């Protein structure tokens, strides 16, 4: 439940972290609802909060969990990498560039199927 | 908020058996080329537009399935992060169209020839259609796996492959640095056309179901590679004189004689008299090839010991008849190994040595700046055996094997035993 | 992310005719009969 | 806001004139890509007379800007069609439309 001190929140606790067949492998948590970026780009006070288009969510890594083995961020639906040896080098990323007939470039777009950070890059 | 229904078309994907990838130990080129000529496309057979794209794809990631999938459906080349598509006027990658600026841009009409410029050194894919290049390229993609050409088509499409001059005929000249695509065929398998990751295969008695295909890995193309005891130090030149005498018997059996020059067309062998009659670079070569195959013989775990030097010395040479003596009249006398029979443990160990020796040789050849092709281009650094040993065909695999079977039983005829 | 899931085979497939024609024309491939299906969407996940 | 990007060129010389009919084997989408309409599924070459404003403004302005047999991709802005309210039940308010047309025959 969400309190006056705490937002509405949901956790993930391991059942069998002791003995007797404690299974552990790198699991991937996605939420269930997407956010949608607007069709065209732009190119508290009640004024600013009713006009703002920028949003915040939060995770908190508990004690006893290493941020070295925690990855937090964003994922688009066409992502199906299920591996236990995942590091940030193992992320698909394709850079598309286009130019004129003169060869001078016009744009350099990078599509990735994953937009995350490393929690080990802060602690 | 609700569900939507629609009729859509089926897509498939086809490829040749041309899996090019790069790594640290790279026996491959890394810059290729091929052409596709389209000659018969109905634009609208169905209610939906006739799907036809051409590009490149990875092995381990691109898995097109005949229904469903990512997007609205009919997903094929460029429909995720594992392949990169072109249709005539869009760059398909990551399931999004990208509008291009091509001169005279249109779809893949009939009587059109498209080309795909590929680079593995820099991550780069380019295209030209009917000789005319496109104004857009791909960059910075991953390199964990191999690459093969893909064309995804809907129904109502007839198209032909232009792979290389032995199979197709290139309607345009490749840009300099781009090998014709019929060169990366492996020696074990001929060129063939196939679908990808399939499960149904229409058979005689009903249709057949297949399991998952076993893909060649990324690093299946990199080859692989101490002190020496004094009891094997003296026998090293003994097998070296045995090897040259066995070579000159092999030379004289086909027609090489002892000549001052080395002419194979005239059948001349300057090492046809004796091992001492071999020149000092060949005399040093016979010893350094002896020390290499012995330091690796202990390295695999085969224990060696010295015993029965009397019965080894009591074994005479192989009998050389008047037909065995060459035109010089000096027939070499190698050590007789008719008494020694090789074990299946030794028949296992004789393959592991020739696997190492061939792959450590190509390791020196890969350091020499050489890469594989099916054709043999010596100034263009192509040797048709520049693969690891299990990728080598059986003929050259047997050829180094019968080469190394000579040194085993003569060293067993020298009294030395081999543990497994 | 569960690793596998049960899907359904279709009842017909694309009839593909692959044949190398000529040592300079190369390898030909064609198909003529069309085969279609119905598809749901689940628009929140874009997975048909 | 009538952007015509060509898909396949036609005759290049034959254009529809006023007081005349056309036959268009069209189909449309939204900017999200959801296919709200087609014509081939109904198996009927859709016909209309130019100038008399039977179709929306972004359609017939795209129509005379084509040649016979050309295949064009249109992009009709919100202000040119279904501006404030949109169609009831089908097209949401302030929606940009994306078309795929083809002039079959008759200028």
């Amino acid at each position: 439940d969400g309190t006056v001190d705490t937002p509405p929140c949901l956790r993930l606790a391991h059942r069998t972290w002791g003995s007797q067949n404690s299974l552990v492998e790198m699991l991937f948590l996605r939420l269930s609802l997407p956010v949608q970026f607007h069709q065209h780009f732009r190119c508290d006070d009640p004024e600013i909060i009713l006009n703002t288009t920028t949003y915040y969510y939060s995770v908190r890594v508990f004690a006893g969990q290493e941020p070295s083995c925690v990855w937090v961020g964003w994922v688009t639906p066409d992502y199906h990498q299920h591996d236990m040896n995942f590091d940030l080098s193992k992320v698909r990323a394709v850079t598309v560039t286009m130019g004129d007939e003169q060869g001078n470039v016009h744009s350099s777009l990078k599509c990735s199927n994953c937009y995350m950070v490393w929690g080990g890059d802060f602690v | 908020l609700l569900l939507q229904t629609n009729l859509i078309n089926y897509v498939t994907s086809i490829r040749p058996n041309i899996f090019v990838g790069r790594a640290e130990g790279s026996t491959q080129y890394g810059k290729w080329y091929f052409e596709v000529m389209v000659d018969e496309v109905v634009p609208f057979l169905t209610a939906q537009a006739t799907h036809l794209r051409v590009g490149w794809a990875l092995t381990e990631g691109y898995s097109p399935y005949p229904g469903g999938g990512e997007g609205w459906g009919g997903n094929g080349v460029g429909d995720d992060l594992y392949s990169y598509g072109f249709d005539g006027l869009h760059l398909w990658t990551g399931h999004v169209a990208r509008p291009v600026t091509s001169p005279g841009q249109h779809l893949l009409a009939p009587e059109d020839v498209v080309s795909c410029c590929l680079d593995l050194s820099v991550p780069s894919i380019s295209f030209r259609i009917n000789g005319c290049p496109v104004q857009g390229v791909f960059e910075a993609f991953n390199l964990d796996g191999l690459f093969f050409p893909v064309v995804s088509f809907s129904a109502g499409v007839k198209v032909r492959f232009l792979l290389g001059g032995r199979h197709g005929e290139f309607k345009f000249l490749p840009p300099p640095g781009y090998a014709p695509c019929h060169e990366a065929v492996l020696p074990r398998e001929r060129l063939r056309l196939e679908p990808i990751k399939e499960y149904r295969r229409e058979g005689p008695r009903g249709p057949h179901l297949v399991g998952p295909s076993r893909c060649l890995s990324h690093t299946d193309f990199v080859p692989c590679p101490i002190v020496l005891p004094p009891h094997l130090e003296r026998i090293r030149e003994k097998l070296a004189e045995n090897i040259h005498e066995l070579w000159a018997l092999t030379r004289i059996e086909q027609g090489w004689t002892y000549g001052p020059v080395r002419d194979d067309n005239k059948r001349l062998h300057p090492c046809l008299v004796n091992f001492h009659s071999l020149p000092e670079p060949e005399r040093n070569y016979n010893l350094q090839m002896s020390g290499e195959t012995l330091k690796t013989l202990l390295a695999l775990g085969c224990h060696v010991g010295m015993a029965d030097e009397k019965a080894e010395d009591n074994l005479k040479k192989t009998k050389l008849p008047k037909t065995y003596m060459m035109s010089n009249g000096y027939k070499p006398a190698p050590l007789d190994l008719s008494h020694v029979r090789l074990t299946p443990a030794q028949t296992t160990l004789v393959d592991r040595l020739a696997e190492n020796g061939h792959n450590v040789w190509a390791r020196d050849r890969v350091a020499q700046g050489w890469s594989y092709s099916a054709v043999q281009d010596i100034p263009a650094r192509r040797n048709p055996r520049l693969v690891p040993y299990r990728l080598l065909d059986e003929a050259t695999k047997r050829s180094n094997r019968d080469s190394l079977c000579q040194a085993v039983r003569t060293l067993l005829g020298y009294g030395y035993n081999i543990e497994p | 992310l569960m690793p596998v899931s049960w899907s359904r085979m279709p009842n017909h497939f694309l009839q593909v005719e692959t044949r190398r024609a000529g040592e300079r024309l190369g390898w030909a491939v064609q198909c003529q009969d069309p085969l279609t299906m119905m598809a749901l969407h689940i628009p929140e996940e874009n997975r048909c | 806001g009538v952007e015509i990007e060509t898909i396949s060129p036609g005759d290049g010389r034959t254009f529809p004139k006023k007081g005349q009919t056309c036959v268009v084997h069209y189909t449309g989408m939204l900017q999200n890509g959801k296919k709200f309409d087609s014509s081939r599924d109904r198996n009927k070459p859709f016909k209309f007379r130019i100038g008399k404003q039977e179709v929306i403004k972004g359609f017939e302005e795209g129509a005379a800007q084509m040649s016979l047999g050309q295949r064009a991709k249109l992009t009709c802005t919100p202000d040119v069609a279904y501006g404030a309210t949109g169609h009831p039940g089908v097209i949401p308010p302030n929606a940009t439309l994306i078309f795929d047309v083809e002039l079959l025959n008759l200028e």
